[PDB]
C-alpha cells in the first residue's frame, strides 16, 4: 500500500459576518482589574418643554450606558507524537484545520448572537417564491423599519440571506422574461445584487441559525410594570453600580415554551420615532434574552413608555414605545414556524471584544508561545507548544480569546419568512 | 482594516513562512556557542558522562580570522559622464561617520553570525549631534543586531539575497528595564505601560532572561508619485525640490530668498515608515524616517530557495551529525575506562585462607602462598589461575570515532577559501552603500560643484530650523567595494603608493614620490619633508 501525500481537499467555508463585524481591543491592564467588562455611554436625548414661565421645572441630566464583556477561550489542544510518521504529516495540516475551525467558530458565535438578540423582526406569511419581487419586499421592509425608527446608519447597513432564500431571490429575478443587466447577472451567477432595496451590502451567509417555533401560548403580562431609564443604582452597601440599558425583566403569567431568542410583541404597544417621539403604526417587537425563573423573562429592548407618568422628563426623553404594559395584555409570539433566519443590521451594532493571552511571559518558561493569526477574520491568538518529560512527544495548544457583544439590539434585526400556521 | 491587525497579519505570515530556516540557524548558534549536547531531556534521568571534544570550533575560528584579515567597505565612484570628482564629498562623509567602533563591531558581529549560523544583519540609524556632527547637526551610525535569524524578519515575497525587494521588515528588540525606560524617554512613549512581544526560547536553552522587555519595529517602504517643485537658483540653474521636504517650512522662505518657481512635476519615489508595535497595541503608527530603503542590511552564507522556501546555511549545519556522534563515542569510551572492574586474579576463599595479607599489594614477601589440602576432599582441585580481562575499546567504537572525525574534517571545508562568503559580504556592503547614499540625500547637506566651486544652498525658517535643499542631481555616483580606509588622506596615500608601485623610474616616479611626501602626517621631520615636497612641486609648476 502506498500513501501519497496528495491532499484530497474537501471543505471550503467563508466568514462574512465575522469579517464584517467591528473589532475592539480595550487595554488589557485595565480590563484585568475591571473584571473583563467595560462600559460605553449612549447618545444623549434631550427633553423639551414649551412655555414662558418654567419655574421649578428645570430638568436634570441623564446619560445611559451599555456594558461589553468577554467569554472564554476557544482552544485547539492536541497531542503531537514524534516517532509516528503519521503525526509528522498530519500535524502540519492539523494546524491549518485548527485555524479554519477557529475562524468558523467565531463566525458562528457572531451569527447566533445577532439572530438571538435582534430586536427588529420582519415576519412574512408565506415563502419567498410566492409573489413577484417578494425578496425585494422582504429587504425593503427591513430598510423601512430602520428608517422609521430613525436609527443611526452612518457606518452602514447589511442584509444576510441564507442559501435557500438567496436562491429563491435569484429565481425570482430570472423568471422576469426580461434581461437587462440585473437579470443577466442573476442568470450568469447566482448574485441578486450587491445592494438591494437600500442596504449597502446584501450577502448570503451559510451559517445562519434556524429560529425554531415557539410553543408558548396564552401568555399575558402579570401586573402593570413600568420600566425607567437609569444609569446606576444603589447597592446594599450604598455604592453606585452602573445599569445596563439594553435589558428589561418582565413578569408574565407563565413563561413555558419560551427560550433565548424568541420574538414577541405585546398587544397595544407601538414603536416610536425615537428622536421625534411620533407613534408608528408598527407593533413594537422585543426579543427574549433569558428565561429567568418561571414567571419572568428578560427582553432586550427596554420598553420605556411615552405615556408613563412615573417617568421624570429626562427619563421620558428616552421613550421608545407608545404605551406601557397593562397587566393583562396578550404577548403575541412572532416565530410560529421553524425558519432559517435572514439577519440584517447596522454595521456598528455588533462588536467583537478581544483580549490577549500573555503566554510569552517569563512565568511560562519551558513552553514556546508565538502569535497565531486567525485567517479571514481580523483576530490574533496564541500558538503554544511544549514537549513531554520523556518519550519524545509534545503538546500543542492554539488559543483565542474574544467575546461577541451586541451593543445595539434595537439596530440588529431578524427576517422570518413563511410565518403562517 | 485595522492598522494593528494588518501589521500582525503580515508579521505572522513572515514568521511562519521563515520558521524552519530560523529554527535551524538558532540550533547552529546554540551548537556553536553554548553546548554541543543540545538536548533538554538530560535534566530528568541519571547523569552519565557527556563530554564535548570540539573539532568544528578551530575551523570556525580559522574562517572568522580569514574574513577578518581582509576588511571590506563601500567605495563611491562617479557615474559615467559625470564630473571626475563627483563622489569625493559623499565618500568623505561616509568615512567620517563610519570610522567609529560601532560600525566595525556591527560588521564583525554580522560576519561571525554569517559563518556560524548562516545569516547576520546590521542596521543604519540617524541621530542628532551637537559637538562633532558629520553634517546638518546630525550623524549617521551603524548598529549591530545580534541573533538576526530570529530578531530580523523580512517580507516573505522577496527573491533577492540583499532583500531590496522586500516591502516590509520587522525587527524585534529586547531590553532591560532601565533600557526600556530610556527607550520610552527617547520615543516619547509611556514607560509605565510595559510592552510585550514575541521572543520564543528554545527548550534546550536552560536560562531565564528575567525582567526584560520586548518590542517590535515595523519598517515599510511605499513607492508613490509625490509632487515636486521646479525653481531657479538665484545663482544659476534650475533645481528640483520635493514638496514634502519644504511643504510649509520654507515654501515661502524660498520665494523670500528669491527662488522663482517655473513648473511642478510628479515624481515617483520611495518613502520609509517605521512603527513601534506590541502584540496588543500600536505605540507609534507611521513615523516617516529618512532614506529610500529599509535601513536593515542582511548578510548570508550559503543562500537559496528550494521550493519557494528560503534556505541559508553556514559551516556548522553539516558537521553537527558527525560531531554529535564523535561526542557520543568518546563519552562511551570514557565510561568504559571509568566504570569497569580492573584486571585482578580470581580466587576461591579456601585457596588463600590464611595468606590473605600476601595478596593485598605489599612488597614484604618473596612469593605468594596457596592452601594446598582440604580436610574433606583431601586435596584442593587444580585449575589454572584466571584474571579479569583488561578493559578494551571496541573495534566498532574505534572505527566510528575515526570515521566521524574524518567526516567532520571532510565536510568542514568552506570552498577549497572564503571567497563566496567575502562576495556575499561585498553584496551586503553595496546594499549598505545604497542605503547610506539615500539617507545622506535625505538629511545631510550635499554641496553641488560648479565649473565657474562648491555651493551649499540652504536657508532658515521662522522657527530657527535649517532645512536642507538637495537638487535632483543627487545620484551622481554608484557603489563599489574596495579596501577599508579610515579617512580620505589614508585612501589618497594608498592610491599614491599603488601608482608608485607600477610607475617606472622616470619623471612620473618623481612626481608620485613628491605627492606621497605631500600627503604625509605631521611631526617635525615629516613636516620638513612635506614642506620640501611643497616647494619642489610648486616651483616645478
Amino acid at each position: 500500500t502506498l500513501a501519497v501525500d496528495e491532499i484530497i481537499e474537501t471543505i471550503s467555508a467563508i466568514t462574512p459576518m465575522a469579517q464584517k463585524a467591528k473589532k475592539y481591543t480595550p487595554p488589557a491592564a485595565s480590563m484585568q482589574r475591571s473584571s473583563n467588562t467595560i462600559w460605553m455611554p449612549v447618545e444623549q436625548e434631550s427633553p423639551t418643554q414649551e412655555g414662558w414661565d418654567l419655574t421649578d421645572k428645570a430638568t436634570g441630566l441623564l446619560e445611559l450606558n451599555v456594558a461589553v464583556n468577554m467569554g472564554e477561550p476557544d482552544n485547539d489542544f492536541f497531542q503531537l507524537r514524534a516517532d509516528d510518521l503519521r503525526d509528522e504529516t498530519a500535524y502540519r495540516r492539523r494546524i491549518q484545520s485548527a485555524a479554519r475551525k477557529l475562524a468558523n467558530n467565531v463566525e458562528l458565535k457572531v451569527a447566533n448572537m445577532a439572530a438571538e438578540m435582534g430586536s427588529l423582526v420582519i415576519t412574512s406569511p408565506d415563502a419567498i417564491g410566492t409573489n413577484t419581487a417578494d425578496a425585494w419586499n422582504f429587504v425593503a421592509d427591513a430598510e423601512e423599519i430602520m428608517f422609521s425608527r430613525e436609527l443611526n446608519r452612518d457606518m452602514g447597513t447589511s442584509y444576510f440571506f441564507n442559501p435557500q432564500d438567496y436562491k429563491k431571490a435569484g429565481y425570482d429575478l430570472t423568471k422576469r422574461d426580461i434581461f437587462g443587466r440585473i437579470p443577466e447577472e442573476a442568470y450568469r451567477d447566482g448574485t441578486i445584487q450587491r445592494q438591494v432595496a437600500g442596504f449597502d451590502d446584501v450577502l448570503r451567509s451559510p451559517k445562519l441559525p434556524v429560529l425554531t417555533k415557539s410553543t408558548a401560548t396564552g401568555i399575558t403580562v402579570s401586573g402593570a410594570q413600568s420600566f425607567k431609564p437609569v444609569a446606576w443604582q444603589l447597592d446594599n452597601d450604598g455604592n453606585k453600580v452602573n445599569v445596563d440599558n439594553r435589558f428589561a425583566t418582565v413578569t408574565l403569567s407563565a413563561t413555558t415554551g419560551m427560550k433565548r431568542g424568541d420574538k414577541i410583541s405585546f398587544a397595544g404597544v407601538k414603536f416610536l420615532g425615537q428622536m421625534a417621539k411620533n407613534v408608528l403604526a408598527q407593533d413594537a417587537t422585543f426579543s427574549v434574552v433569558r428565561v429567568v425563573d418561571g414567571t419572568h423573562v428578560e427582553i432586550t429592548p427596554k420598553p420605556v413608555a411615552l405615556d408613563d407618568v412615573s417617568l421624570s422628563p429626562e427619563q421620558r426623553a428616552y421613550a421608545n414605545v407608545n404605551t406601557s404594559l397593562a397587566d393583562a395584555m396578550a404577548v403575541n409570539i412572532l416565530n410560529v414556524k421553524d425558519a432559517r433566519t435572514n439577519v440584517f443590521w447596522a454595521d456598528d451594532a455588533i462588536r467583537i471584544v478581544s483580549q490577549p493571552i500573555p503566554a510569552n511571559h517569563e512565568l511560562f518558561a519551558g513552553m514556546k508561545t508565538t502569535s497565531f493569526s486567525i485567517p479571514d477574520v481580523g483576530l490574533n491568538g496564541i500558538f503554544a507548544t511544549q514537549g513531554d518529560i520523556s518519550t519524545l512527544s509534545g503538546l500543542c495548544r492554539i488559543a483565542l480569546w474574544y467575546g461577541v457583544n451586541a451593543t445595539r439590539p434595537e439596530a440588529i434585526g431578524v427576517g422570518l419568512p413563511g410565518q403562517t400556521a | 482594516e485595522n492598522r494593528l491587525e494588518s501589521i500582525l497579519s503580515r508579521f505572522d505570515a513572515d514568521w511562519t513562512a521563515s520558521d524552519e530556516a530560523r529554527r535551524e540557524a538558532k540550533n547552529d548558534l546554540f551548537f556553536s556557542r553554548v553546548s554541543q549536547w543540545d538536548d533538554w531531556l538530560s535534566q530528568y534521568t541519571t547523569l552519565q558522562y557527556r563530554g564535548q571534544f570540539d573539532v568544528v570550533r578551530p575551523v570556525v575560528r580559522k574562517l572568522v580570522s580569514e574574513m577578518r584579515q581582509n576588511p571590506i567597505d563601500v567605495l563611491y565612484r562617479p557615474k559615467d559622464g559625470a564630473r571626475p570628482d563627483a563622489a569625493d564629498v559623499l565618500m568623505g562623509m561616509y568615512r567620517t561617520d563610519m570610522r567609529h567602533n560601532t560600525a566595525k563591531i556591527a560588521v564583525n558581529i554580522a560576519v561571525r553570525e554569517q559563518i556560524e549560523a548562516g545569516v547576520g544583519a546590521w542596521r543604519l540609524v540617524t541621530d542628532y549631534e551637537d559637538q562633532s556632527p558629520t553634517s546638518n547637526n546630525q550623524v549617521i551610525r551603524r548598529e549591530p543586531i545580534h541573533s538576526a535569524c530570529s530578531h530580523v524578519i523580512w517580507d516573505s515575497n522577496s527573491k533577492l539575497m540583499d532583500k531590496s525587494d522586500a516591502r516590509h521588515c520587522t525587527v524585534i528588540h529586547s531590553m532591560s528595564q532601565n533600557g526600556w525606560e530610556d527607550f520610552a524617554e527617547k520615543y516619547d512613549l509611556d514607560a509605565d505601560d510595559i510592552p510585550s512581544f514575541q521572543n520564543p526560547n528554545d527548550w534546550v536553552f536552560p536560562w531565564l532572561t528575567q525582567d526584560t522587555i520586548q518590542i517590535a519595529e515595523f519598517y515599510e517602504v511605499v513607492e508613490k508619485k509625490e509632487t515636486a517643485f521646479i525653481y531657479q537658483d538665484p545663482v544659476t540653474g534650475e533645481p528640483v525640490s520635493y514638496f514634502k521636504r519644504d511643504i510649509k517650512d520654507v515654501i515661502d522662505d524660498l520665494a523670500d530668498s528669491g527662488f522663482i518657481k517655473i513648473a511642478e512635476r510628479q515624481i515617483k519615489r520611495r518613502r520609509v515608515y517605521k512603527s513601534i508595535i506590541t502584540c496588543t497595541a500600536v505605540l507609534k503608527d507611521k513615523q516617516l524616517i529618512a532614506g529610500e530603503h529599509i535601513p536593515i542590511v542582511p548578510v548570508f552564507g550559503e543562500w537559496g530557495f528550494v521550493e519557494d522556501k528560503e534556505v541559508y546555511e553556514g559551516v556548522v549545519r553539516l558537521t553537527k551529525d558527525g560531531q554529535r556522534l564523535r561526542n557520543m563515542i568518546m563519552s562511551f569510551n570514557a565510561d568504559i575506562v571509568a566504570r569497569t572492574p580492573k584486571k585482578k586474579p580470581f580466587f576461591w576463599p579456601e585457596q588463600i585462607a590464611g595468606f590473605e595479607h600476601m595478596y593485598d599489594g605489599n612488597d614484604d614477601y618473596p612469593y605468594y602462598l596457596l592452601n594446598r589440602t582440604d580436610e574433606n576432599s583431601g586435596d584442593l582441585p587444580t585449575q589454572p589461575l584466571a584474571y579479569y580481562e583488561n578493559p578494551e575499546v571496541p573495534q566498532a567504537n574505534a572505527y566510528m570515532l575515526e570515521a566521524a572525525t574524518s567526516a567532520v574534517k571532510e565536510v568542514a571545508t568552506l570552498g577549497v577559501e572564503t571567497y563566496v562568503f567575502q562576495d556575499n559580504l561585498a553584496t551586503a556592503m553595496r546594499r549598505d552603500g545604497e542605503i547610506y547614499q539615500s539617507i545622506v540625500n535625505d538629511i545631510y547637506d550635499v554641496p553641488r560643484n560648479v565649473t565657474i566651486l562648491m555651493a551649499e544652498v540652504v536657508d532658515l525658517a521662522t522657527g530657527e530650523k535649517q532645512v536642507l535643499n538637495d537638487i535632483r542631481g543627487r545620484y551622481e555616483c554608484y557603489t563599489d567595494v574596495g579596501p577599508s580606509f579610515q579617512s580620505m588622506k589614508q585612501q589618497n596615500r594608498a592610491e599614491i603608493l599603488e601608482l608608485l608601485g607600477k610607475t617606472p623610474q622616470g619623471t612620473p616616479e618623481y612626481q608620485l614620490l613628491l605627492l606621497q611626501y605631500f600627503t604625509l602626517l605631521d611631526g617635525k621631520g615629516v613636516e620638513m619633508m612635506r614642506d620640501y615636497a611643497n616647494k619642489q612641486l610648486i616651483q616645478m609648476g
